[PDB]
C-alpha cells in the first residue's frame, strides 16, 4: 500500500514562464509526475496571491 | 452652514457586498478559443485540452 | 516583443522548453516604444503618437 | 582634399530599412522548401528543447523593443457541408494555441 | 479564431508587395506606400554647379 | 592587553586562495567513483529535470 522511500505528499511548483497582459495573466508549469507515482488531477489547484 | 441647513436629513448608503463568485466562477478562461488553457505532454506538445 | 531599456546594449531572451517540429527560423527588427501601440487593449492611453 | 589636406580617418557604415533581418532554421541557409530539413529533424527527434538568444545592439537614449518573429506554419482549413454552416479548423505547428 | 500574438496588418503589407508593385498607388484600398526621399535619407553632397 | 585593557568584540573570518568550492552530485557527498551514484540513478538518467 504505502512506500517507505523518502517522498513528498505535496509539491508546490513555480511558473517556468508567465505573461501579464492588460486583461489576463498566464502561467506555465512543468508538472512533473516522477516514476512510481500517479497523480489524481482532482488533487491539484492553482494557489493565487495578490 | 445656514439656519435652513440645520434641517438637512441623511440616509444610509445602500449595502453593497463584493467578493469572488461561487466556486471562483469566471476566474479562469474556459470555453474560449482565444485564451485556451494547456495540458500537454512535453515533448510532443499535442494539447490534451 | 521584448523591452530594451534606455542605453541597454545586450538584450538576452529565452523561450521555455517546447517542441520545434516544423519550425522555420527567426526574423527580427528594432522598434521604438512611442512608435508602437499595445494592441492588447481596446484603446492605448500611453500611445501619444501618430 | 587638395594640397593642404588635413590628416584623416575613415568611417564605414550601412543602412537597410524596409527589411527585417532573417535567419532560416535550415541545415544550409537556403530556401529548399517551406518546411525546412531541420524542421523535420526536430519531428523525428521526439524531444523538447529550450532556447536562449542574446542580441547585442547599439545604445539608444529612448526605450526600444526587440521584435521577434518565430517563423511558423499558422494555417486554417474550412469546411461547408450544408447551406446554413461553416466549420473551421486552425493549426499552428510550433507555438500552438489549440484547435 | 484570432490570437493576441498574430500580426495580420503587417502580414497584409508584405503579401501585397509579394503579389504586385507597391510603387503604384490605388485610391480604392487607400494603397499608397509609406516612402521617403532617398536624397534626404542618404545625403549625396556633390556641392553646387556655381 | 594589560591592566588598562579596553572592552572588546571579536571578529572571525577565513581565507581560501586557490580552491574553487565543490558540491559532488553524489548521494553521500563522497567520491566513490568518477561516474557518481546519482548520475546513473533511476531518476536523473531517465527524466529531463529543470
Amino acid at each position: 500500500v504505502t512506500t517507505d522511500r523518502s517522498q513528498r505528499l505535496t509539491l508546490r511548483f513555480v511558473p517556468v514562464d508567465r505573461e501579464d497582459t492588460t486583461y489576463s495573466y498566464k502561467a506555465r508549469f512543468t508538472l512533473a509526475v516522477g516514476d512510481n507515482r500517479v497523480l489524481d488531477m482532482a488533487s491539484t489547484y492553482f494557489d493565487i496571491r495578490g | 452652514s445656514s439656519e435652513t441647513n440645520l434641517t438637512q436629513q441623511s440616509m444610509p448608503n445602500r449595502p453593497n457586498y463584493i467578493g469572488f463568485r461561487d466556486n471562483f466562477v469566471g476566474l479562469m478562461y474556459y470555453n474560449s478559443t482565444g485564451n485556451m488553457g494547456v495540458l500537454a505532454g512535453q515533448a510532443s506538445q499535442l494539447n490534451a485540452v | 516583443l521584448y523591452p530594451i531599456p534606455a542605453k541597454a546594449t545586450n538584450v538576452p531572451i529565452s523561450i521555455p522548453s517546447r517542441n520545434w517540429a516544423a519550425f522555420r527560423g527567426w526574423s527580427f527588427t528594432r522598434l521604438k516604444t512611442k512608435e508602437t501601440p499595445s494592441l492588447g487593449s481596446g484603446f492605448d492611453p500611453y500611445f501619444v503618437y501618430s | 582634399i587638395g594640397q593642404t589636406a588635413v590628416p584623416s580617418v575613415t568611417q564605414k557604415k550601412f543602412l537597410c530599412d524596409r527589411v527585417m533581418w532573417r535567419i532560416p532554421f535550415s541545415s544550409n541557409f537556403m530556401s529548399m522548401g517551406a518546411l525546412t530539413d531541420l524542421g523535420q529533424n526536430m519531428l523525428y527527434a521526439n524531444s523538447a528543447h529550450a532556447l536562449d538568444m542574446t542580441f547585442e545592439v547599439d545604445p539608444m537614449d529612448e526605450p526600444t523593443l526587440l521584435y521577434l518573429l518565430f517563423e511558423v506554419f499558422d494555417v486554417v482549413r474550412v469546411h461547408q457541408p450544408h447551406r446554413g454552416v461553416i466549420e473551421a479548423v486552425y493549426l499552428r505547428t510550433p507555438f500552438s494555441a489549440g484547435n | 479564431v484570432d490570437l493576441q500574438d498574430r500580426n495580420t496588418e503587417l502580414s497584409y503589407q508584405l503579401l501585397l508587395d509579394s503579389l504586385g508593385d507597391r510603387t503604384r498607388y490605388f485610391s480604392m484600398w487607400n494603397s499608397a506606400v509609406d516612402s521617403y526621399d532617398p536624397d534626404v535619407r542618404i545625403i549625396e553632397n556633390h556641392g553646387v554647379e556655381d
